[PDB]
RNA sequence: GCACGGAGGCGAAGAACCAUGGAUUUCCGAAUGAGAAUCUCUAACAAUUGCUUCGCGCAAUGAGGAACCCCGAGAACUGAAACAUCUCAGUAUCGGGAGGAACAGAAAACGCAAUGUGAUGUCGUUAGUAACCGCGAGUGAACGCGAUACAGCCCAAACC
RNA sequence: AUACAGGGUGACAACCCCGUACUCGAGACCAGUACGACGUGCGGUAGUGCCAGAGUAGCGGGGGUUGGAUAUCCCUCGCGA
RNA sequence: GCUUUACUGCAGGCUGUCGCUGAG
């Protein structure tokens, strides 16, 4: 959602790996919360980092890297 | 006239006389200490073998198979059996020497397809035939007008399913006339009655 | 008895099993886990 | 000494366990073969046509 | 790709380890070896480290218990996240 | 998702849903580097073959599938009012294998004997006829006709 | 009404909704088949004993199988054009 | 199920003969 498809794929080769290395520790400190018992999580996007990182990964193989 | 062929055709027509029989007791000797399934080079009955498809091509192979003689090795029943099926020594097998030569064979060479086979001897204790196959993933052969036809799948394991010439040989699939009445297209559409 | 890295996850999944359906499944169907294993009563594979 | 309930006391051995191949607690730790798929002693799994009836 | 460090494993023992020990407790996937455990841990936070515990819980995953050196504090670690 | 809660999120940047093509696709598994009750130990087509730059370099096999199909191995209860040939039955079961269908197939055929027909299946009939059988119980075709669908080919050798 | 098949819908529905008839489109199968085109060359006479598949045709002994009777098909032993 | 100089068989042992199998 607040990452679209056109977007992942104008970015560099680089950026796509430096945004993967982004929401994967967004995504790291998310689940980290929630092991705490904690409650300022919003269900929403704890799902979409996870769709957010197969997109960014589907279009890593798509753009031959 | 007559080719070279025709002679060693003839030669074999009586392999216990002249030269022949000079040869087959010399080789045979050498037979006997080679395993079952031995690869030899070329043919030994040139004429034969090239009169059942033989070629000096890539992707033809030839091969000789040692088969123990004899009679059933039925073991005997050990629960009970009326008289007439307590047999073991004298019932033969449904299945020719010649045949299960073409099988060990095949088996040894799981890629390659049989072609045909032709006997080669025999002694006081086991028989001797040699085998053609085929290697029906070389491209030499699948061009091959004259043996291209072996490469269909349906063709795979063939031996196995007797469609060799052996094979009809032995389905009793000779004559399409009188006596075929229980063996054509198949035994088992004829209930097994041949 | 000891047991192997492997026996020991097959051990905790059979264990998670073991648990109860949600109190809130409950009302999500409008309305019972019939694979409850007991340790005594029954008996796990192996 | 009975065959029944005395002798039920010493079964503490451990035989068929979970087979890798089929998933059945039939694997024969003391032979390595399964008694289910065969696993260990065919290559393919083992299928008998009396599994079922007949003409089935 | 498989991820060595799954999350951080907050319970009364975990804290403790953490306040009189300087330990921080974790969730990682069964493969990662001791070795492994250390770096990603070092990666991750940006400390330096000494020991790593292992154990295979009853829970399907693995239990890692890092020590930080004398230098790096657990209990300010452990809070930005 | 079933699955109708709670919180939250997604959708006019056209989501859901559907169709097609693509990506990802853990470990065991023919399971193939080697070992193992789904995990482990220090680069791999393991094993058997074929072609071979004779280097696993290029390839092949393995195993699954409701039943059908093909080649092998092959019972007994039972019927015969007992029972041994015979029957059950080439049935059940076992071994090996192929395809989408298999198998068979272009006459060293038929033999309504003819001045005749003209690959092979299959359906109907011939026919429970001929033939077999402690001539007991029981087993039991073919040519032919009428239909379906049709289709015909290639080596070996002579001579180069 | 070329549509009175069937279903849904708070009771028995052609006309409330899904559909039904009519017409149309797409895939798959038929099938890389039918037809077409390209090359190759069909056939015929006279002469010539140059060529045409062997443990085969076939015989005998022993088993099996078949409706196959002497006259089914197969296997094995021995002989063999 | 067992037995035997019950009926019919079968392995098995003994034996002739055939082939393997040749020289004076
Ligand atoms: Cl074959
Ligand atoms: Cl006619
Ligand atoms: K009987
Ligand atoms: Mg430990
Ligand atoms: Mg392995
Ligand atoms: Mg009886
Ligand atoms: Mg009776
Ligand atoms: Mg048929
Ligand atoms: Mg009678
Ligand atoms: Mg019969
Ligand atoms: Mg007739
Ligand atoms: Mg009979
Ligand atoms: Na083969
Ligand atoms: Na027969
Ligand atoms: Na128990
Ligand atoms: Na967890
Ligand atoms: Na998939
Ligand atoms: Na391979
Ligand atoms: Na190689
Ligand atoms: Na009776
Ligand atoms: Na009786
Ligand atoms: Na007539
Ligand atoms: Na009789
Ligand atoms: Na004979
Ligand atoms: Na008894």
């Amino acid at each position: 959602t607040v990452l679209h498809v056109q977007e992942i794929r104008d970015m560099t080769p680089a950026e796509r790996e430096a945004e993967l290395d982004d929401l994967k520790t967004e995504l790291l400190n998310a689940r980290a919360v929630q092991a705490a018992g904690g409650a300022p999580e919003n269900p929403g996007r704890i799902k979409e980092l996870r769709k957010a990182i197969a997109r960014i990964k589907t279009i890593q193989g798509e753009e031959g890297d | 006239a007559r080719s070279a062929y025709s002679y060693i055709r003839d030669a074999w027509e009586n392999p216990g006389d002249g030269q022949l029989a000079e040869l087959q007791w010399q080789r045979q000797q050498e037979w006997r200490n080679e395993g079952a399934v031995e690869r030899i080079e070329r043919p030994t009955r040139l004429d034969k073998a090239r009169s059942q498809g033989y070629k000096a091509k890539q992707g033809v192979i030839v091969a000789r198979v040692s088969v123990r003689k004899g009679s059933a090795r039925k073991r005997r029943h050990k629960a009970g059996r009326r008289s007439k099926r307590q047999g073991v020594t004298r019932i033969t097998r449904r299945k020719d020497i010649q045949r299960v030569a073409e099988e060990r064979a095949s088996r040894t060479f799981p890629n390659l397809r049989v072609l045909n086979s032709y006997s080669v001897g025999q002694d006081g204790r086991q028989k001797w035939h040699e085998v053609i196959l085929i290697d029906p993933n070389h491209p030499a052969i699948q061009n091959d007008d004259d043996l291209s036809w072996i490469c269909a799948d349906d063709q795979a394991d063939r031996v196995f399913r007797g469609l060799t010439g052996a094979g009809r040989r032995n389905r009793g699939l000779s004559g399409k006339g009188k006596g075929s009445e229980k063996t054509r297209p198949s035994l088992r559409s004829n209930g097994g009655k041949a | 008895g000891k047991k192997s890295k492997a026996t020991k996850k097959r051990l905790a999944k059979l264990d998670n099993q073991n648990s109860r359906v949600p109190a809130w499944v409950m009302l999500k169907t409008d309305r019972r886990n019939h694979k409850r294993r007991h340790w005594r009563r029954n008996d796990t594979d192996e | 000494t009975g065959a029944g309930t005395p002798s039920q006391g010493k079964k503490n051995t451990t035989t068929h366990t979970k087979c890798r191949r089929c998933g059945e607690k039939s694997y024969h730790t003391k032979k390595k073969v399964c008694s289910s798929c065969g696993f260990g002693k065919s290559a393919k799994r083992r299928d008998y046509e009396w599994q079922s009836k007949a003409g089935e | 790709s498989w991820d060595v460090i799954k999350h951080p494993h907050v319970t009364e023992k975990a804290m403790n380890d953490m306040d009189f020990q300087n330990k921080l407790q974790f969730a990682v996937d069964d493969r990662a070896s001791k070795g492994e455990v250390a770096d990603a841990v070092e990666e991750q936070y940006d400390v330096t480290v000494e020991q790593v515990n292992t154990q295979n819980t009853m829970d399907g995953e693995k239990k890692a218990v890092v020590r930080l050196s004398e230098d790096d504090d657990a209990q300010e670690v452990a809070s930005r996240i």
